[PDB]
């Protein structure tokens, strides 16, 4: 391999369907020559044209060609057909976090605190390099071979979140007051979501969810968080400091890393690289 | 009719090897070149 390495579908052996995205399916595949397993995502050209995401997709490629992180799922490279665009993606052996959560009922303090640091790190990287990222929530997070959290991508297929959509999707919990009301929002929204994610992983369900939509709506704006008495104190503290109405007094990323409870229970370890 | 490699032991063995003994990615997949929109899409 000199400096050519232009790939086609003829360079892959296809294994099994891994799932269906909005734009197209993801297949477990491996390179014929090297036998290196990847997750191949097949986009329909007509679908990305329809939605007017030509620029967004370009930006995804430009970001992924300049930036790398062990807790952000990698784009190795891409090719394209007359009909198709192919993304050669990092394969997440342990699948979707939300699926792992339902199977586990709840995550122990170890797995939860490991994810929270991993995510806090990935997000520090994302804000330093001044790039958009896929909003954090169990559906949008994948798992490595040792349960390392992977943000699925830099969120090019992310749609401007609707109040009505989030209500029906049952994802209203991951929308802070600023978003809920008319008000302007910055990357301080990230801080709220980590607080929500932490509660969800430990308890099994999002803190603000109920049976009524008006109820879930009231509990968010009053930040009416209710912790089960079985909840570890360290965790209750972190979620209390993240889930605050005021964005400007939400525990910053630098201090989520430094938070006693994380320190005490995180078992984060970088996956092996070459050189 | 799923191929043998993408199922059971043969896959978990292949993933385990790929995790603890990964290859040089830059040599395997080359440099990600900017997306040429005129070349790829209509209009």
């Amino acid at each position: 391999s000199p400096a050519m390495r232009r790939l086609t579908v003829d360079d892959f052996e296809i294994g099994r369907p891994l799932g269906k995205g909005k734009f197209g399916n993801v297949y477990l595949a491996r390179l014929k020559e090297s036998h290196f397993i990847v997750a191949l995502k097949v986009l329909f050209k007509s679908q990305i044209e329809k939605e007017g995401l030509e620029h967004q997709l370009r930006r995804e490629i430009e970001i992924q060609a300049h930036l790398q992180h062990p807790n952000i799922l990698r784009l190795y490279n891409y090719f394209h057909d007359a009909r198709r665009v192919y993304l050669i993606l990092e394969y997440a052996p342990r699948g979707e976090l939300y699926k792992e959560l339902q199977k586990s009922e709840k995550l122990d303090e170890q797995r939860t605190a490991t994810i929270i640091e991993e995510l806090a790190d990935a997000l520090t990287y994302c804000h330093d390099k001044k790039v958009i990222h896929r909003d954090i929530k169990p559906e949008n997070l994948l798992l490595g071979f040792r349960g390392e959290v992977k943000i699925a991508d830099f969120g090019w297929s992310v749609h401007t979140p609707s109040l009505a959509a989030a209500t029906m999707c049952g994802t209203l919990d991951y929308l802070p007051p600023e978003m809920i009301e008319g008000r302007t929002y910055d990357e301080k929204v990230d801080l709220w979501c980590i607080g929500v994610l932490c509660y969800e992983l430990l308890v099994g369900y999002p803190p603000f969810e109920s049976a009524s939509h008006s109820e879930t709506y009231r509990r968010i704006l009053k930040v009416d968080v209710r912790f089960p008495l079985s909840m570890p104190l360290g965790a209750r503290d972190l979620i209390s400091r993240l889930l605050r109405y005021q964005p400007l007094e939400r525990l910053p990323l630098a201090q989520i890393l430094k938070h006693p409870w994380v320190q005490a229970h995180s078992r984060r370890v970088l996956p092996p690289c070459a050189q | 009719p799923i191929p043998t490699w993408a199922r059971g032991t043969p896959l978990s063995q292949a993933i385990i090897h790929q995790y603890y003994h990964p290859p040089n990615l830059l040599e395997l997949f080359g440099t990600i070149l900017p997306l040429d929109l005129e070349d790829i899409f209509k209009k």
